[PDB]
C-alpha cells in the first residue's frame, strides 16, 4: 500500500459522485461554451470559417518577416475589412 | 424503402443491426455483475 | 572486383554459421 | 521394426542436432531450392522485365548492382498471375528475362517457412511443451504472404510482389503508399504501435531484469557469470524490478506477475503485427487509408489544406512518376 | 448465499472469465444453448441488415453505389429483378429480411432457454441428444445429420434454379436476366474437372466457374455427395488409420473446424474478388480486372471514334498502345491491364473472336450499351478509401464510394486469417491437452532432462 | 534538522506518486509538453505559418490535427512568449508558432527529468541504473530530430511537426528530399527496431511456452509467486527447442536479457545519426558509379535509379505547398510526369 | 384498415420488448417460476398469434 | 459520506463506457456533418 | 434522428437492465 485509499473506493462512494455529479457537468458546459460562444477563437487566434481569406483575396497570409511578424499578422487581420 | 406502411419504424429499422454488438458488450456486464470470478 | 568483395564478405557469414552452429560450445547443466 | 518405422523414429527424434519431422521433410528441401536459386539469382540473373514492357531491370551484382541496389526482380506484368515454371518456357533464357526466378524462389520460400512454423509446433509437442511459439511466428510469416501472395493476387500480377532486394523492397514502399495511402490505414498505425512498442518494450524488460540481477560475481568478471546454465533459482530480483518500474510510472501499471508479464512481450509485437499484414493484405483489395483530401473547407468554399493534403501532394508525386512508361490511359486501377 | 457456490468460476472450472466459455466444453445443455443462441445472432443480424438495406434502397441507383451487400445475395437468386439486374419488385427483399429476423426470435429463445434454464447436461436427460467428445460413433452420427442438412440445403439452390423461377444469369443471350436451368451439368469430368484445375492466372480454380448449368449441377452433386456422406457415418465408425491419425476430443474438433472454415473463407474471398458469374457485377460492381480492361474498352473507343488505328497503334514502350498479344499469343488489351486479360464478361465477349480481341468487331461492332457498361465499369473500379471515399487513393473528396467487392473481400480475408491463427491455436492445445501438458512441464518430470545432450 | 534535508525527506517519501528532486523539473515540463499539444491540436492553426488548418477547431480530426513548427522566417529563434516576435502577446503568440517551440522545449527538459528520475528511483530502491542507460536512446532520438535536425537547416519550419500526419508528412519528406531508405544508419535503426519487436515477440512466447506447470488451473497466470525462489519455466527445455530448431539458442539468462536491452538501444543511437548527418543535408543519397553508367547508358536501369524518379516526383509535387514561403510556381509543363498519369 | 394494422405491429413491438427482458429474468429468477412459466407460454403464444395477424394484415395495406 | 462501496463498480464501469462510446460517437459523426466533413 | 437515439437507448438499456434487475433480486447470475 502507498497509504492513500484506494480508487475503487472513491468511484464508488457516493460522496465522490455527489461532489463530481456537478462538476464534472459544470466543467464539460464550462469547455462547451467556450466553444459556442466564440471565445476560442479571439484567445487562440484562430480563424473563424469566413476569416481565412478576403472576398476576392486568394493568396494565404503568411508570415515573412521574423520581427514585425505581430505587425504582419496585425495587418493581414485587417485586410478582413 | 420499406413499404409505406411500415415507414414510421424506419427509425427503428436503423438500429436494429447493431444490436448483435450489445449482446458481445452484455456479455462484460455480467461478468462484471458477478466479479470476473 | 566489387562483385567479389560482397561475394566474399556474404560467403564468410555462411561459413561462420556454419561454425556457430556445429561447432559452439556445448551448454552443460550444473 | 521395418524400414518405414525406423525412418519415421529418425525423421520425428528428438535427439537430432536439428530437428527434421515431418514439416521438415517439406521444409527442408523448398528452402534449399528457394536459397540456392536466390543466391545464384542475386549473383548473376541477366536483367528482368518486371512491368511486360520490355524494359528489363538489372538486378544482380555481375550486372551492375551492389548489396544495397541488388534484387531478385519480381517476375514480368505480361505473365499476371500466371504459373511460371522453368518447364513453361522455351528456354532458361526466356525464363530469365520474364522473372521466372522470382516465382520459383517465392513460391518455395512459402511453402518452406509455412513448414518452418509447423515444425515449430512438431518440435514443441516432442519435448513436452506448450504450443504457441509458432502462433508468434505466424505475424511475420503472415506478413510474408501479404507482400510475396496476397498483395499479387489482390492487384492481379507477381510483379507487384515485394522484389527480394533491399532497393526493391523500398520502391515496394512508395508506391503502395502512392496506391493506398498505407501511412493513413489505422491497420499499419497498428503495426507501428506493435514495433515500436515492442522495441520499448524490449529495451525496457531487458534494462529491468539487468537491473536487479543479484550479485553473483566480482568486478572484474562479467555479470553473466552469476548465470549457470540449467540453475533452478531465478537469477534477478523480481521483486525489486517491479519495485523500480511501479515507483517509475504508479504501483499498478507495473507486472508483478512474471507469467502475465511475458504473455504482454509476446502479445503486443505478434498482434500489431498481426494488423501489419491484415492491412498490407486488404490494401490489396485497394480498401486504403483515410483519404481527408479536401475535407477542411472555408466558408466561401475554399479548401484550406491540413497535412493530409501535403500528405496527399508527396502521394501525387510518386504516382505519377512510378513505372513512367508503363500506363497508357489516365486510371492507374492496378 | 456464497460467489464461488456455482460452478461457473474459476475456482471450479479450471478457466479464467477470459476463457469463460471454455467453461462449456463438458456441459452439453448449455453448450447447445451457446450455439443455438449463437444462431440466433447470425440470423439476426440477416434480417436485421437486409431491412437496414431496403429502407436504405434506392431501387433505381445501381446496389454497388449504395453499400449493399445481402440484397444482391438476394437478386443473384433470382429474386426482384428483372433483364440487367433492374429492380422490378422489392417486396421480395422484404420479405426475406422480415422472415430471417422472425426466425431469430424462435433461435434465440431456445438459445436462452438451453443455455439458463434446460438442462445444464443432456446425457443424463436423453441417450439421443446427449453425447460424449470422446465416443467416436455418436460424434459420426450428429456429423451425419449435419451432413444431410448441408446436403438438403445445396439442393435447396437447385430446386430454386430449377423449378422456382431460375437464377439471375449475366451471361442470358441478348443481355442478364432471370433464368430457369433445365439442363444442369451432370457429367463428372466437368464437375470435378473444376476441382482439378489450377489456382493460377488464367485457370482459376472453381473461382472460374463461368455458367449456372456447371453450377447448378455442381450443388446436385454436393447435394448428393452430403446426403450419402451424411447416411455413411450415422452408419459407420471411424476406421482404425483414422482413429491413429486424428485427436479426439472437442477442442480437437474446433480446430479442425477452423481450418476448414479457414480455408473457406479465403477461397470466398477469391471468388467475389475475381467471379462475376455468382456474384454478377449488375449488383456487385466491376471487378478490378473488369474495370481496368474497361478503361483500356473506353479509350479504344474515345481515340477509334477520333480517327485512330487502334490495331496499329504503336505504344511508347514498342508494345500496342490499345491493343496487343498475351504471352500465347492472343489478342487483348494494351497498358498495364495487359495482366488481366484473363477477364471475361457479357459486355466485352462480342468483340472476342478465335485468335481474342477481333479488330474488325472492334471497328464496326461496338454498341452504344457496350460504351456505356465500359464506362461505368471503369468509373466504378473497386478501389475506395477506409471512409468510402471513391477512387484512386489520391483522389479528392467527392464521391462516396466502395465496392461490395472490396468490403467483401477485405473482410473475408481478415476473418480467413485469425480462423487460421484459432486454428493453430486450438491444434496445438489440443495435441498438448490429449498429451497431458497444456498446464506447463512437469518439473519433477521434465522430458528434455532424460534427453542425451544435443552436443 | 535543516531545511534541505527536510525538504529531502518530503521529496523522496514513498507515496502514491514518487516526486523526487527530479519531479520538480520533470513534473511542470511534462505537464507543460502535453498540455502544450492537447491545447494547440484542440484550439490552435497553422494558418500565417503555414498556410494550414490545424486544430479540431477548424475541423481537423484526430490524425489531421498537430501544433505545427513556426513559419520559416522566425528562423531558429527561441520564440520565447516575451521575446522580440510575439512581444508578450499570447494571441500571437499562438499565431506565430510559439507553442512549437513551448512543446519541444519543455519536452526537452522533460525527458531530462523523467531519465533524471529513474537514476534517482533507481538509487533509492538499490537497483542499478540500466533502465535510465537505456532510455538515452529516446533522448538521442529527440534531440537529433528535433532540435539538431532543424538546427542544420534554415529554421524550426521543417522540424517535424506534433501531429499524426504531420509526422507522416516528415517521413514523406525525408524520403524525398534525402533519400533516408538509402541510409546505412537507418537501417541500423530498423534492424534495431524490428530485432527489438523480434526479440521481445519470441523471447515473451518461449517464456510462456517453457512454463512448468505450477497449478492445476488451465489457466497458468495463477501459477506464479513474486517471491518464489524458482524459475517459473525451463531455460533447459527453451534451449533444446531452439537450439534444434534455429539452430542457436540463449543459455545465460543475463546475457539474454542485456541483449534485449542492447538491440533497440543500439539501434535508435544509429538512426539519430543519421538524422545528424541530414541535418548539413550530408546525406546517402546516391550511388556515383550508379550515375555514371546510367548517365552514359539509357538501357541500364535498377530499383535505385527507380527510387530516385519517385524523389523526384515527390520533391517537384510536393515543394509548392509544403514549402510556401518559396512561392514556388511550377508550370504544369514542368513537371515530370511519366505517360498518361 | 392502417392504424389497424400498425396497432397490431406496434404491440407486436411492445411485447416483443417485454419478452426480451423479461423471459430471461424469469428464466434465472428463484421465486415464482410456475407463475412466471405461465405467462412465458402466455407471452410465446401471442407473439406467434401477432406476427401471424401482421403477416395477413400486410396484404391489406401493402 | 466517503463510504467505498455504495455504487456497485460494474454500474459504475457500465455508465461510464457508455459515457465513452456516446462521446465518441458524437465526434464521429462530427466526421461527416459542418466542418471537416468535405462538403 | 431523436426516434434513432431514443430507440438506441431504450433498446440500449435493455441488456443491463435484465442484468440489473436479476442481481437485484438475487436470481441465476
Ligand atoms: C490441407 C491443404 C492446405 C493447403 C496446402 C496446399 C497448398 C495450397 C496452395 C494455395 C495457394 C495458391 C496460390 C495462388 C492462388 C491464387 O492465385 O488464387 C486466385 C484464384 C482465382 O484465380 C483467378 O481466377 C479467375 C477466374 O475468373 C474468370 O472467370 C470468371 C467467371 O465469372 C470471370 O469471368 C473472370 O473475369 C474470369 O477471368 C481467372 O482465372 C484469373 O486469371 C485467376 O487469377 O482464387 C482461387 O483459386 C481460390 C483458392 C486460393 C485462395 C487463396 C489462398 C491464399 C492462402 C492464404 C495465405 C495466408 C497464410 C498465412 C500463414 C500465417
Ligand atoms: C455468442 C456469444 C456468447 C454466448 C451464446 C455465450 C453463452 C454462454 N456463456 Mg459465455 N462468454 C462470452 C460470449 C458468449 N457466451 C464472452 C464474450 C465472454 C467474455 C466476457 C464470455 C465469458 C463467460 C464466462 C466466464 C462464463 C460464460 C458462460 C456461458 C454459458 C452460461 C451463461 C449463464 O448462465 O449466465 C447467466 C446470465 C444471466 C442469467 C443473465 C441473462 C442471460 C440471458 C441469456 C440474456 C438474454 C438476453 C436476450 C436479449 C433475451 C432474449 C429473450 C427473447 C428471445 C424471448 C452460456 C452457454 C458460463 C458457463 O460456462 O456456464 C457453465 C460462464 O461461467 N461465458
Ligand atoms: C462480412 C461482414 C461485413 C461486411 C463485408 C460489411 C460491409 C459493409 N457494411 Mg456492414 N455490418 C456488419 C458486417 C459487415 N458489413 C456487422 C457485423 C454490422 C452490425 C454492426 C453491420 C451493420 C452495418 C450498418 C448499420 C451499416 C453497414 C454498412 C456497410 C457498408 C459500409 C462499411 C463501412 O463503412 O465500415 C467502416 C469500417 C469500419 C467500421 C472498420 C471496422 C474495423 C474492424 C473493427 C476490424 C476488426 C478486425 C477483426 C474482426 C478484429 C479481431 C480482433 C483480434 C484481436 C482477434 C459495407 C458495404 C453501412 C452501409 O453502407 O449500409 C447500407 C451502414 O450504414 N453495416
Ligand atoms: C438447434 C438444435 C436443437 C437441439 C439438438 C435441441 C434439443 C433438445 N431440445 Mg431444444 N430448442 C431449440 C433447438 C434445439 N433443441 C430451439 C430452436 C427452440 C425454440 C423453439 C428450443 C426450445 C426447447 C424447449 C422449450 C425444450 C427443448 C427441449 C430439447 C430436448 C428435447 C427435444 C425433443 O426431443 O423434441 C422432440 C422433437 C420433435 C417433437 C420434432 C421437432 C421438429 C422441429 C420443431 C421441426 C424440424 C424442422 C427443421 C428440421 C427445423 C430446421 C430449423 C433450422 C432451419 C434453423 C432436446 C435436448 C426440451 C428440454 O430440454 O427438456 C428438458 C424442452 O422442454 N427445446
Ligand atoms: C464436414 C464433412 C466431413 C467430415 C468432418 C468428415 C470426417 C471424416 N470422414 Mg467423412 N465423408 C464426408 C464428409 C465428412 N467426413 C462426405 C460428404 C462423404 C461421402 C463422400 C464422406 C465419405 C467418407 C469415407 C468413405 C470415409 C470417411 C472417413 C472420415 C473420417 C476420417 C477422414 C479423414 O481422414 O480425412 C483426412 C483426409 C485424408 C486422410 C486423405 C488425404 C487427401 C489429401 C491429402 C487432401 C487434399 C485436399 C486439397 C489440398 C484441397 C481440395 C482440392 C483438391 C480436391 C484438389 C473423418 C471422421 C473415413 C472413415 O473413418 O469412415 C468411417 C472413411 O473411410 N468419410
Ligand atoms: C522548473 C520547471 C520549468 C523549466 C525548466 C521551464 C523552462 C522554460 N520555460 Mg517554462 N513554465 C513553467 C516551468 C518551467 N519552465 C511553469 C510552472 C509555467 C507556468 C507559470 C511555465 C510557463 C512558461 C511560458 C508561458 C513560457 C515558458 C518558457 C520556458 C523556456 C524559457 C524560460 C526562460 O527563458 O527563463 C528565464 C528565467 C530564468 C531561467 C530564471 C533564472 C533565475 C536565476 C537562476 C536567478 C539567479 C540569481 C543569482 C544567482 C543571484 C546572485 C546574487 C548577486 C546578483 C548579488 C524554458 C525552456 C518560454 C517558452 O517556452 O518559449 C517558447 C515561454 O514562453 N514557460
Ligand atoms: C486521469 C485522467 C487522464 C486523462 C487523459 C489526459 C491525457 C491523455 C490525452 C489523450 C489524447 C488522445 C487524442 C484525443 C483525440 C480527440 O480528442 O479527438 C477529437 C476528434 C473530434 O472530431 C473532429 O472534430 C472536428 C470539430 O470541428 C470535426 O468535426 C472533425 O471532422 C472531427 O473528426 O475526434 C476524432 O478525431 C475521432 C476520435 C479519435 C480518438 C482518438 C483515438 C485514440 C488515439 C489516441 C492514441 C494515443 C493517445 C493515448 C492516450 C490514452
Ligand atoms: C446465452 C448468453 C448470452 C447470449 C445470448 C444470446 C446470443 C441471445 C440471442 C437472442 C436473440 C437472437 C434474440 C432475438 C430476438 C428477436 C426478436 C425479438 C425479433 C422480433 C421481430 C420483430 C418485432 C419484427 C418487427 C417488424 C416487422 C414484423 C415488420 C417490419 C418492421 C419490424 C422490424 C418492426 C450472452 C452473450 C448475453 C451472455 C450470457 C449467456
Ligand atoms: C458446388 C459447386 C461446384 C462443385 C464443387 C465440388 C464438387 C466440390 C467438391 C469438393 C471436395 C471433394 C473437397 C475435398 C476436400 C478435401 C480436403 C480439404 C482434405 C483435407 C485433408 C486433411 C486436412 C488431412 C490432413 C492430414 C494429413 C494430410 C496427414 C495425416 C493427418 C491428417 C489427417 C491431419 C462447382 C465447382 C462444379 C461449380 C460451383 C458450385
Ligand atoms: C500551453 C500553455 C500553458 C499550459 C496549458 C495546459 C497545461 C493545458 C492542459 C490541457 C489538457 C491537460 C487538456 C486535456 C485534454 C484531453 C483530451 C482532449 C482527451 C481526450 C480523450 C479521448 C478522446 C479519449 C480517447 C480514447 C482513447 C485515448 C483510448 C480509449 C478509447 C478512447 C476513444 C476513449 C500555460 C497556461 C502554462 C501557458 C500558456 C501556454
Ligand atoms: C429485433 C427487435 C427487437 C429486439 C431487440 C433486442 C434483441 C434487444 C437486445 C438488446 C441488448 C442485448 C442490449 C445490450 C446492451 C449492452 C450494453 C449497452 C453494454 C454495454 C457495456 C459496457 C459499456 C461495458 C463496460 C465495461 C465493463 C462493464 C467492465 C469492463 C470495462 C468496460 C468499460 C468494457 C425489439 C424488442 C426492440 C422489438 C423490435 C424488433
Ligand atoms: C542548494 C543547496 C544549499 C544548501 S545550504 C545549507 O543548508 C542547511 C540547511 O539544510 C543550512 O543549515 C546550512 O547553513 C546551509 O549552508
Ligand atoms: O505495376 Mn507495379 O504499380 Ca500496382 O498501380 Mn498500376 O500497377 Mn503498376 O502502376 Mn501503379
Ligand atoms: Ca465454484
Ligand atoms: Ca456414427
Ligand atoms: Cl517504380
Ligand atoms: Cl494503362
Ligand atoms: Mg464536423
Amino acid at each position: 500500500t502507498t497509504g492513500e485509499r484506494p480508487f475503487s473506493d472513491i468511484i464508488t462512494s457516493v460522496r465522490y459522485w455527489v461532489i463530481h455529479s456537478i462538476t464534472i457537468p459544470a466543467l464539460f458546459i464550462a469547455g462547451w461554451l467556450f466553444v459556442s460562444t466564440g471565445l476560442a477563437y479571439d484567445v487562440f487566434g484562430t480563424p473563424r470559417p469566413d476569416s481565412y481569406y478576403a472576398q476576392e483575396q486568394r493568396s494565404i497570409p503568411l508570415v515573412t518577416d521574423r520581427f514585425e511578424a505581430k505587425q504582419q499578422v496585425e495587418t493581414f487581420l485587417e485586410q478582413l475589412k | 424503402k420499406l413499404p409505406e406502411a411500415y415507414a414510421i419504424f424506419d427509425p427503428l429499422v436503423d438500429v436494429l443491426p447493431v444490436i448483435p454488438v450489445l449482446f458481445l458488450a452484455l456479455a462484460f456486464v455480467w461478468q462484471a455483475a458477478v466479479g470476473f470470478r | 572486383m566489387e562483385t567479389i568483395t560482397y561475394v566474399f564478405i556474404f560467403a564468410c557469414i555462411i561459413a561462420l554459421f556454419f561454425f556457430a552452429i556445429f561447432f559452439r560450445e556445448p551448454p552443460r547443466i550444473t | 521394426a521395418n524400414l518405414w518405422e525406423r525412418f519415421c523414429n529418425w525423421v520425428t527424434s528428438t535427439d537430432n542436432r536439428l530437428y527434421v519431422g515431418w514439416f521438415g521433410v517439406i521444409m527442408i528441401p523448398t528452402l534449399l531450392a528457394a536459397t540456392i536459386c536466390f543466391v545464384i539469382a542475386f549473383i548473376a540473373a541477366p536483367p528482368v522485365d518486371i512491368d511486360g514492357i520490355r524494359e528489363p531491370v538489372s538486378g544482380s551484382l555481375l550486372y551492375g548492382n551492389n548489396i544495397i541496389t541488388g534484387a531478385v526482380v519480381p517476375s514480368s506484368n505480361a505473365i499476371g498471375l500466371h504459373f511460371y515454371p522453368i518447364w513453361e518456357a522455351a528456354s532458361l533464357d526466356e525464363w530469365l528475362y520474364n522473372g521466372g526466378p522470382y516465382q520459383l524462389i517465392i513460391f518455395h520460400f512459402l511453402l518452406g517457412a509455412s513448414c518452418y512454423m509447423g515444425r515449430q509446433w512438431e518440435l514443441s509437442y516432442r519435448l513436452g511443451m506448450r504450443p504457441w511459439i509458432c502462433v508468434a511466428y505466424s505475424a511475420p510469416l503472415a506478413s510474408a504472404f501479404a507482400v510475396f501472395l496476397i498483395y499479387p493476387i489482390g492487384q492481379g500480377s507477381f510483379s507487384d510482389g515485394m522484389p527480394l532486394g533491399i532497393s526493391g523492397t523500398f520502391n515496394f514502399m512508395i508506391v503502395f503508399q502512392a496506391e493506398h495511402n498505407i501511412l493513413m490505414h489505422p491497420f499499419h498505425q497498428l503495426g507501428v504501435a506493435g514495433v515500436f512498442g515492442g522495441a520499448l518494450f524490449c529495451a525496457m524488460h531487458g534494462s529491468l531484469v539487468t537491473s536487479s540481477l543479484i550479485r553473483e560475481t566480482t568486478e572484474t568478471e562479467s555479470a553473466n557469470y552469476g548465470y549457470k546454465f540449467g540453475q533452478e533459482e531465478e537469477t534477478y530480483n523480481i521483486v525489486a524490478a517491479h519495485g523500480y518500474f511501479g515507483r517509475l510510472i504508479f504501483q499498478y501499471a507495473s507486472f508483478n506477475n512474471s507469467r502475465s508479464l511475458h504473455f504482454f512481450l509476446a502479445a503486443w509485437p505478434v498482434v500489431g503485427v498481426w494488423f501489419a499484414a491484415l492491412g498490407i493484405s486488404t490494401m490489396a483489395f485497394n480498401l486504403n487509408g483515410f483519404n481527408f483530401n479536401h475535407s477542411v473547407i472555408d466558408a466561401k468554399g475554399n479548401v484550406i489544406n491540413t497535412w493530409a493534403d501535403i500528405i496527399n501532394r508527396a502521394n501525387l508525386g510518386m504516382e505519377v512518376m512510378h513505372e513512367r512508361n508503363a500506363h497508357n490511359f489516365p486510371l492507374d486501377l492496378a | 448465499n456464497s460467489i464461488f457456490a456455482t460452478n461457473r468460476d474459476q475456482e471450479s472450472s479450471g478457466f479464467a472469465w477470459w476463457a469463460g466459455n471454455a467453461r462449456l466444453i463438458n456441459l452439453s445443455g448449455k453448450l447447445l444453448g451457446a450455439h443455438v443462441a449463437h444462431a440466433g445472432l447470425i440470423v439476426f443480424w440477416a434480417g436485421a441488415m437486409t431491412l437496414f438495406e431496403l429502407a436504405h434502397f434506392i431501387p433505381e441507383k445501381p446496389m454497388y453505389e449504395q453499400g449493399l451487400i445481402l440484397i444482391p445475395h438476394i437478386a443473384t437468386l433470382g429474386w426482384g429483378v428483372g433483364p440487367g439486374g433492374e429492380v422490378v419488385d422489392t417486396f421480395p427483399f422484404f420479405v426475406v429480411g422480415v422472415v430471417h429476423l422472425i426466425s431469430s426470435a424462435v433461435l434465440g429463445f431456445g438459445g436462452v432457454y438451453h443455455a439458463i434454464r434446460g438442462p445444464e447436461t443432456l446425457e443424463e436427460y436423453s441417450s439421443f441428444f446427449g453425447y460424449d467428445w470422446k465416443d467416436k460413433n455418436k460424434m459420426t452420427t450428429i456429423l451425419g445429420f449435419h451432413l444431410i442438412v448441408l446436403g438438403i440445403g445445396a439442393l435447396l439452390l437447385v430446386a430454386k434454379a430449377m423449378f422456382f423461377g431460375g437464377l439471375y444469369d449475366t451471361w442470358a443471350p441478348g443481355g442478364g436476366d432471370v433464368r430457369v436451368i433445365t439442363n444442369p451439368t451432370l457429367d463428372p469430368r466437368v464437375i470435378f474437372g473444376y476441382l482439378l484445375k489450377s489456382p493460377f492466372g488464367g485457370e482459376g480454380w472453381i473461382v472460374s466457374v463461368n455458367n449456372l448449368e456447371d453450377v447448378v449441377g455442381g450443388h446436385i452433386w454436393i447435394g448428393l455427395i452430403c446426403i450419402a456422406g451424411g447416411i455413411w457415418h450415422i452408419l459407420t465408425t471411424p476406421f482404425g488409420w483414422a482413429r491413429r491419425a486424428f485427436i479426439w476430443s472437442g477442442e480437437a474438433y474446433l480446430s479442425y473446424s477452423l481450418g476448414a472454415l479457414s480455408m473457406m473463407g479465403f477461397i470466398a474471398t477469391c471468388f467475389v474478388w475475381f467471379n462475376n458469374t455468382v456474384y454478377p457485377s449488375e449488383f456487385y460492381g466491376p471487378t478490378g480486372p473488369e474495370a481496368s480492361q474497361a478503361q483500356a474498352m473506353t479509350f479504344l473507343i474515345r481515340d477509334q471514334k477520333l480517327g485512330a488505328n487502334v490495331g496499329s497503334a504503336q505504344g511508347p514502350t514498342g508494345l500496342g498502345k490499345y491493343l496487343m498479344r498475351s504471352p500465347t499469343g492472343e489478342i487483348i488489351f494494351g497498358g498495364e491491364t495487359m495482366r488481366f486479360w484473363d477477364f471475361r464478361g457479357p459486355w466485352l465477349e462480342p468483340l472476342r473472336g478465335p485468335n481474342g480481341l477481333d479488330l474488325n468487331k472492334i471497328k464496326n461492332d461496338i454498341q452504344p450499351w457496350q460504351e456505356r457498361r465500359a464506362a461505368e465499369y471503369m468509373t466504378h473500379a473497386p478501389l475506395g478509401s477506409l471512409n468510402s471515399v471513391g477512387g484512386v487513393a489520391t483522389e479528392i473528396n467527392s464521391v462516396n464510394f466502395v465496392s461490395p467487392r472490396s468490403w467483401l473481400a477485405t473482410s473475408h480475408f481478415v476473418l480467413a486469417f485469425f480462423f487460421l491463427v484459432g486454428h493453430l491455436w486450438h491444434a496445438g492445445r489440443a495435441r498438448a491437452a490429449a498429451a497431458g501438458f497444456e498446464k506447463g512441464i512437469d518439473r519433477e518430470s521434465e522430458p528434455v532432462l532424460s534427453m542425451p545432450s544435443l552436443d | 534538522r535543516g531545511w534541505f534535508d527536510i525538504l529531502d525527506d518530503w521529496l523522496k517519501r514513498d507515496r502514491f506518486v514518487f516526486v523526487g528532486w527530479s519531479g520538480i523539473l520533470l513534473f511542470p515540463c511534462a505537464y507543460l509538453a502535453l498540455g502544450g499539444w492537447l491545447t494547440g491540436t484542440t484550439f490552435v492553426t497553422s494558418w500565417y505559418t503555414h498556410g494550414l488548418a490545424s486544430s479540431y477547431l477548424e475541423g481537423c480530426n484526430f490524425l489531421t490535427v498537430a501544433v505545427s513548427t513556426p513559419a520559416n522566417s522566425m528562423g531558429h529563434s527561441l520564440l520565447l512568449l516575451w521575446g522580440p516576435e510575439a512581444q508578450g502577446d499570447f494571441t500571437r503568440w499562438c499565431q506565430l508558432g510559439g507553442l512549437w517551440t513551448f512543446i519541444a522545449l519543455h519536452g526537452a527538459f522533460g525527458l531530462i527529468g523523467f531519465m533524471l528520475r529513474q537514476f534517482e528511483i533507481a538509487r533509492l530502491v538499490g537497483v542499478r541504473p540500466y533502465n535510465a542507460i537505456a532510455f538515452s536512446a529516446p533522448i538521442a532520438v529527440f534531440v537529433s530530430v528535433f532540435l539538431i535536425y532543424p538546427l542544420g537547416q534554415s529554421s524550426w519550419f521543417f522540424a517535424p511537426s506534433f501531429g499524426v500526419a504531420a509526422i507522416f508528412r516528415f517521413l514523406l519528406f525525408f524520403q524525398g528530399f534525402h533519400n533516408w531508405t538509402l541510409n546505412p544508419f537507418h537501417m541500423m535503426g530498423v534492424a534495431g527496431v524490428l530485432g527489438g519487436a523480434l526479440l521481445c515477440a519470441i523471447h515473451g512466447a518461449t517464456v510462456e511456452n517453457t512454463l512448468f506447470q505450477d497449478g492445476e488451473g488451465a489457466s497458468t497466470f495463477r501459477a506464479f509467486n513474486p517471491t518464489q525462489a524458482e524459475e517459473t519455466y525451463s531455460m533447459v527445455t527453451a534451449n533444446r527447442f531452439w537450439s534444434q530448431i534455429f539452430g542457436i539458442a540463449f543459455s545465460n539468462k543475463r546475457w539474454l536479457h542485456f541483449f534485449m536491452l542492447f538491440v533497440p538501444v543500439t539501434g535508435l543511437w544509429m538512426s539519430a545519426i543519421g538524422v545528424v548527418g541530414l541535418a548539413l543535408n550530408l546525406r546517402s543519397y546516391d550511388f556515383i558509379s550508379q550515375e555514371i553508367r546510367a548517365a552514359e547508358d539509357p538501357e541500364f536501369e535498377t530499383f535505385y535509379t527507380k527510387n530516385l524518379l519517385l524523389n523526384e516526383g515527390i520533391r517537384a509535387w510536393m515543394a509548392p505547398q509544403d514549402q510556401p514561403h518559396e512561392n514556388f510556381v511550377f508550370p504544369e509543363e514542368v513537371l515530370p510526369r511519366g505517360n498518361a498519369l | 384498415m392502417t392504424i389497424l394494422f400498425q396497432l397490431a405491429l406496434a404491440a407486436l413491438v411492445i411485447l416483443s420488448f417485454v419478452m426480451v427482458i423479461g423471459v430471461p429474468v424469469a428464466y434465472a429468477s428463484p421465486q415464482d417460476w410456475d407463475r412466471s412459466k405461465q405467462l412465458i407460454f402466455l407471452g410465446s403464444g401471442l407473439w406467434i398469434a401477432l406476427v401471424l395477424v401482421v403477416g395477413v394484415l400486410n396484404f391489406f395495406v401493402v | 459520506m466517503s463510504e467505498g462501496g455504495r455504487i456497485p463498480l460494474w454500474i459504475v464501469a457500465t455508465v461510464a463506457g457508455m459515457g465513452v462510446i456516446v462521446i465518441v460517437g458524437l465526434f464521429f459523426y462530427g466526421a461527416y456533418a459542418g466542418l471537416g466533413s468535405s462538403l | 434522428v431523436i426516434a434513432q437515439l431514443t430507440m438506441i437507448a431504450m433498446i440500449g438499456i435493455a441488456g443491463p437492465m435484465i442484468i440489473f434487475l436479476l442481481a437485484v433480486r438475487r436470481g441465476n447470475l
